[PDB]
RNA sequence: CGAUGUCGGCUCAUCACAUCCUGGGGCUGAAGUAGGUCCCAAGGGUAUGGCUGUUCGCCAUUUAAAGUGGUACGCGAGCUGGGUUUAGAACGUCGUGAGACAGUUCGGUCCCUAUCUGCCGUGGGCGCUGGAGAACUGAGGGGGGCUGCUCCUAGUACGAGAGGACCGGAGUGGACGCAUCACUGGUGUUCGGGUUGUCAUGCCAAUGGCACUGCCCGGUAGCUAAAUGCGGAAGAGAUAAGUGCUGAAAGCAUCUAAGCACGAAACUUGCCCCGAGAUGAGUUCUCCCUGACCCUUUAAGGGUCCUGAAGGAACGUUGAAGACGACGACGUUGAUAGGCCGGGUGUGUAAGCGCAGCGAUGCGUUGAGCUAACCGGUACUAAUGAACCGUGAGGCUUAACCU
RNA sequence: AAUUCCUUGUCGGGUAAGUUCCGACCUGCACGAAUGGCGUAAUGAUGGCCAGGCUGUCUCCACCCGAGACUCAGUGAAAU
RNA sequence: ACACAGGUGGUCAGGUAGAGAAUACCAAGGCGCUUGAGAGAACUCGGGUGAAGGAACUAGGCAAAAUGGUGCCGUAACUUC
RNA sequence: AGGACCGAACCGACUAAUGUUGAAAAAUUAGCGGAUGACUUGUGGCUGGGGGUGAAAGGCCAAUCAAACCGGGAGAUAGCU
């Protein structure tokens, strides 16, 4: 029973999550709109939005941590310089859930996901 | 004698000077504003309904409202109602604090308890499991056997099998009542009530003294 | 109670197969020979003879000797 | 926490280094013996000669567990050992004049008030 | 929440010392025999400090009369009566569990001097 | 974990009493391209609570 | 016999009374303690182990007691396969032999996704006569009921002593049940660190991948038990065996025929839970709807234009609620969720730089850094203006009423 | 005793307790000398019993991670 | 019978660790296994951990846990040496 | 030196769990025994049904063996259903 608990399975072993979320968060600070399923969108807000938390204080300990959480450096440049002054004065929220209906292979909820200073 | 709609805040304890950690539970009662008192001549018997805590404009219904801008109170959260005893009287619109407990010493706190779901009959109702190894086949948690050959050709009522457990209503009785905080509307009984956090609690004083 | 040995299903359920206790002297007797108790239980209470009375005659054998 | 089948130490010197708790005294199915609960054992090591001897069954009372008591406040009192007194069977009064290590307060009462005056620190 | 974490707060001690794991801490506890109050010390490593505020706990490992003997001490309890650092151990760890293991010259914690 | 009886076309209708669909309720008209789509989700053109979210 | 799977165990059981304990008695060759036996009583309770495939049994040790039986000598579409009904092999034995043995011995496949009844859960439909939101009364149904030891009365009554009470009260235990996480703990592959092999990030440094979470060591929330709170009752009604009172038929006697009182863990209540589908569909409080017309086959009738209420549903953010529905919170007039901020807690002194050192490393920066579900805050993002469903004064007949 | 029906023979060992086991007794129901007798170091996915280590085997089950179960979308069996 | 966890003889044998053609991670190379999306109930399967006890389980330590490498010291009855 | 020891390829198949309308008309997973020999394997050959072959189990001889399979006598016979 998942009383208090926090965290979605996604059918996945807890090592895949890890790696699909990170391969989730470099793609969408890398297009700043991406199209995922309602619920692999609803956890990547609680991965991308810290990534863009970390990205507000431009240090080496932070951009050792942030290439620690993608392992990615065009991510991690574009976290500080371009994303981090970006959002430099919005406490939280950084990203926003667009519910697009259903996708036509699985009957998936799809929604795009995007950062709020997109368009 | 009535009782009074509590809140269940959490557990923590009350240490004496001996050294003996009382385990209490914070209920916090409010002040609890009856709503309609009921007599034998109109309602067929005696009690009063009281209600606690505060509610949203929009989001109390308009037959839920009218309620109670017939007995003069704000709209609280819920209604629940105390059956009278005999000699006790109460009006329309009296407001009810924690005070009455200042004297008791023992309570029966009735909450609606935790709810662990659909849940099989090693943990609903302590069945053994089968044995784990020795050759056993698919049947280390299953219930077994729940019948006879032929001569009952039928499961008994109220047999013991899985489903839901809890999320019920249950009391516990008799709590010893710590501490009667009347000053920040609290409430603390020796023990463990049921329901979570949060949760309603329907503190009585003690049928068994 | 039961038999227990070879022999099938007769065997399985069937108890044909007799104790005696004999209470003050306490010598025990167990036959399972058969596959009926009547031809079991006359052959377990005809050995409390030969278990019995030559249990006596030997004891008044040592207050012989 | 002693059920049955459990090696216990023996905490005085009536002559036993390892005895086995093969039953809990005081009611029925009762599984667990905390400390001041009465065990019956059987001795499985024994020194070269003294009071008690290898394969003997008498009564014994836990001193020490390893699941420890818990005192009224809360607290917790764990040892490493699990270790009891050799009492008697008829008079259940110990054995050995000598208690070795620590034993705890809830084990001093008028019935073993020859104990807690033996052992050297009563925690 | 609110209402529990003041509560406590109005119970708590006030002159609880900064003790890490790996402190020959003294404690001094009460102790009601018969009738009458007297004042038992029981003086070992600290291997466990486990914080919650009002539920705070310390367990502390001695050797006493050969046997170890361990001792979860509620930290704000009223049986406490003096909680004392004789000693300043140094460890790289924050609860010594590897010293039940060890007696002798392998329960040794160097003294932190700092 | 067999039947005895085939069942009827009476318990299989019966059966299938709760198996008939529920259609949508109603669609949320936009207030700027003024299509319909369904409530919460964005248009089939972009748009949702009037803006343009993502071109087409 | 076009198959009704079989002994013992395990997991569940459930009834019977011819009752093992606990309850109430009579009688005793019952002084007390303990018994003996018989009647009443099924409310609960009613061992763990050694050997054996074992039921049975003996034994060790408990226990208030370790009841006897039914239920396909309960229960294999629940499990086990030691035994027994297979094929291999051997011994003893019988037979010239193939082989045979209620003689023994080693080895030897246990299938089925539940249509129906049944049962445990949880919903959808409509009904309850206008519709709706709540609060209940309780017909009925379920759950629970076990008890030890010690102390006081009292070393009293009894007894020659030895010993040793009834009645009554106070504690504290076992077993079981329910709730719970404050404590002691378990887990905590989502938190922090140590470390091995290797690989990658241009390289050193730092880190990540993978090797059961790589192997470990700690651990938040949660759930949990071994953890700690509570529970069995008291009382009341009518009784069983039993003891009585008054009392005749039967001048006496007699508990019974008229009359009357007592009497037990059983019975009806008391206690907890469900509960108006209780179609016998109940009660109370509140809220909402106060428009016009046609038509004929005149009636509890269809139809039209306007109207769409209280409310509910849907969708969304969701939950200490949850298989799915359900139930609960919230929807900008807003803390429902995520983020953010401050704290807590956990790990235990990050990286970078400086220094000491030939170096591994150590030290200062430094209780540093990171810190999941927790706690207190904050509208930063997502919780949409609508729309959809429900209507527009509620039948008939008698009665007390009404001006 | 791979052989013993009576039998759980009796006595001893081991066990708190040992129908098994080991060692003896011989009263061999019905061992016995190449349808071999008795020994036997080594060897055995061999049969029986014991002990240390070890542990969810168990007292008594708790939690967690994954694949199903459950719900939505697509295709869509079966015994009877 | 299947685009089936089975079966099928030869040949080539890179890196680091390793005694190695074991095993871990990799190179040249080749793939992600022709249903997916949620949910995080019972129960089943495959695993991890566990308080105190440690064979009390059981037909039986079945199954799990445990032991595990090299160097050196040391090594019993018996023995066909 | 060895029907020698530890252990992969390889050859097997001792226990367990899964699976039993399976992934598979005997297999997978964790262990397991042999692994310079009475070994194992490729390609051909040879022995034929009362006959083969068998380190012997009535084993095996094309998913079939106390006498293969296919055609024939044949519509054997059936006091049985
Ligand atoms: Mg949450
Ligand atoms: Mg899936
Ligand atoms: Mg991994
Ligand atoms: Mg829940
Ligand atoms: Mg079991
Ligand atoms: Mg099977
Ligand atoms: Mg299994
Ligand atoms: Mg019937
Ligand atoms: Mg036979
Ligand atoms: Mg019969
Ligand atoms: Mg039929
Ligand atoms: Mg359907
Ligand atoms: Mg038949
Ligand atoms: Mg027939
Ligand atoms: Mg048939
Ligand atoms: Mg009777
Ligand atoms: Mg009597
Ligand atoms: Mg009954
Ligand atoms: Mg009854
Ligand atoms: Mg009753
Ligand atoms: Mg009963
Ligand atoms: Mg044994
Ligand atoms: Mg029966
Ligand atoms: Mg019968
Ligand atoms: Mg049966
Ligand atoms: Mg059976
Ligand atoms: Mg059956
Ligand atoms: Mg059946
Ligand atoms: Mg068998
Ligand atoms: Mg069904
Ligand atoms: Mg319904
Ligand atoms: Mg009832
Ligand atoms: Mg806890
Ligand atoms: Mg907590
Ligand atoms: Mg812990
Ligand atoms: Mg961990
Ligand atoms: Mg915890
Ligand atoms: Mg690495
Ligand atoms: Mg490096
Ligand atoms: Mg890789
Ligand atoms: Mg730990
Ligand atoms: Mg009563
Ligand atoms: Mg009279
Ligand atoms: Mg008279
Ligand atoms: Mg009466
Ligand atoms: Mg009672
Ligand atoms: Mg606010
Ligand atoms: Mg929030
Ligand atoms: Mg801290
Ligand atoms: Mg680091
Ligand atoms: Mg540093
Ligand atoms: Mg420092
Ligand atoms: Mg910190
Ligand atoms: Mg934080
Ligand atoms: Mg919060
Ligand atoms: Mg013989
Ligand atoms: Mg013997
Ligand atoms: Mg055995
Ligand atoms: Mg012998
Ligand atoms: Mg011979
Ligand atoms: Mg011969
Ligand atoms: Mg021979
Ligand atoms: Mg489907
Ligand atoms: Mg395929
Ligand atoms: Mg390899
Ligand atoms: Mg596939
Ligand atoms: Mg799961
Ligand atoms: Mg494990
Ligand atoms: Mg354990
Ligand atoms: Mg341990
Ligand atoms: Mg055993
Ligand atoms: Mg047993
Ligand atoms: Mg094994
Ligand atoms: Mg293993
Ligand atoms: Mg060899
Ligand atoms: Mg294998
Ligand atoms: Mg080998
Ligand atoms: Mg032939
Ligand atoms: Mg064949
Ligand atoms: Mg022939
Ligand atoms: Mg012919
Ligand atoms: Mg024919």
């Amino acid at each position: 029973m998942r009383h208090r608990k926090s965290g979605r399975q996604l059918n996945r072993n807890s090592s895949h999550r890890q790696a699909m979320f990170r391969n989730m968060a470099g793609s969408l600070v890398r297009h700043e709109i991406i199209k995922t399923t309602l619920p692999k969108a609803k956890e990547l807000r609680r991965v991308v939005e810290p990534l863009i938390t970390l990205a507000k204080t431009d240090s080496v300990a932070n951009r050792r941590l942030a290439f620690a959480r993608t392992r990615d450096n065009e991510i991690v440049a574009k976290l500080f310089n371009e994303l981090g002054p970006r959002f430099a004065s919005r406490a939280g929220g950084y990203t926003r859930i667009l519910k697009c209906g259903f996708r036509a292979g699985d009957n998936a909820p799809m929604a795009y996901i995007e950062l709020v200073d997109r368009s | 004698m009535i009782g009074l709609v509590g809140k269940k805040v959490g557990m923590t304890r009350i240490f004496t000077e001996d050294g003996v950690s009382i385990p209490v539970t914070v209920i916090e009662v409010e002040a609890n504003r009856v709503t309609q008192v009921k007599d034998l001549a109109n309602d067929g018997y005696r009690a009063i309904q009281v209600t606690t805590g505060a509610k949203k404009a929009n989001r109390v219904t308009k037959p839920e409202a009218g309620h109670f801008a017939k007995a003069g109170v704000e709209a609280g959260r819920g209604l629940w109602e105390f059956r009278l005893a005999e000699g006790e009287e109460f009006t329309v619109g009296q407001s009810i604090s924690v005070e009455l407990f200042a004297d008791v010493k023992k309570v029966d706190v009735t909450g609606t308890s935790k709810g662990k779901g659909f849940a099989g009959t090693v943990k609903r109702w302590n069945f053994r499991t089968q044995d784990a190894t020795h050759g056993n086949s698919l049947s280390h948690r299953v219930p077994g056997s729940i019948g006879q050959n032929q001569t009952p050709g039928k499961v008994f009522k109220g047999k013991k099998m899985a489903g839901q457990m809890g999320n019920e209503r249950v009391t516990v009785q008799s709590l010893d009542v710590v501490r009667v905080d009347a000053e920040r509307n609290l409430l603390l009984v020796k023990g463990a009530v049921p329901g979570a956090t949060g949760s309603d609690l329907i503190v009585k004083p003690a049928v068994k003294a | 109670f039961r038999s227990s040995g070879a022999g099938g299903q007769h065997v399985n359920t069937t108890d044909s197969a007799i104790r005696i206790t004999h209470l003050p002297t306490g010598i025990v007797v167990e036959c399972q020979d058969e596959r009926s108790q009547h031809k079991n239980k006359a052959k377990a209470l005809s050995v409390l003879g030969a278990r019995i009375h030559a249990a006596e005659m030997a004891k008044r054998q040592q207050a012989e000797a | 926490m002693i059920q049955e089948q459990t090696m216990l130490n023996v905490a005085d010197n009536s002559g036993a280094r390892r005895v086995m708790c093969i039953k809990v005294l005081g009611g029925s199915h009762r599984r667990y013996a905390g400390v001041g609960d009465i065990i019956k054992i059987t001795i499985k090591e024994a020194i070269p000669r003294g009071k008690v001897k290898k394969g003997d069954v008498l009564k014994a009372v836990v001193v020490r567990t390893k699941k420890g008591v818990r005192r009224p406040d809360g607290s917790v009192i764990r040892f490493d050992g699990n270790a009891c007194v050799l009492l008697n069977n008829n008079s259940e009064q110990p054995i050995g004049t000598r208690i070795f290590g620590p034993v705890t307060r809830e084990l001093r009462s008028e019935k073993f008030m020859k104990i807690i005056s033996l052992a050297p620190e009563v925690l | 929440s609110n209402i529990i974490k003041q509560l406590e707060q109005e119970q708590m001690k006030q002159d609880v010392p900064s003790f890490r794991p790996g402190d020959t801490v003294e404690v001094k506890v009460w102790v009601v025999e018969g009738s009458k109050k007297r004042l038992q010390a029981f003086e070992g490593v600290v291997i466990a400090i486990r914080n919650r505020g009002l539920h705070s706990a310390f367990t502390v490992r001695k050797i006493s009369n050969g046997e170890g003997v361990e001792r979860v001490f509620q930290t704000h309890s009223p049986v406490v009566d003096s909680i004392s650092v004789k000693r300043r151990g140094a460890v790289r760890k924050a609860k010594l569990y590897y010293l039940r293991e060890r007696t002798g010259k392998a329960a040794r914690i160097k003294e932190r001097l700092n | 974990a067999v039947q005895q009886n085939k069942p009827t076309r009476s318990k299989r209708g019966m059966r299938r009493s709760h198996d008939a669909l529920t259609a949508v309720t109603s669609l949320s008209v936009d207030k700027t391209s003024g299509e319909k789509h369904l409530r919460h989700h964005i248009t089939a053109d972009g748009y949702y609570r009037g803006r343009k979210v993502i071109a087409k």
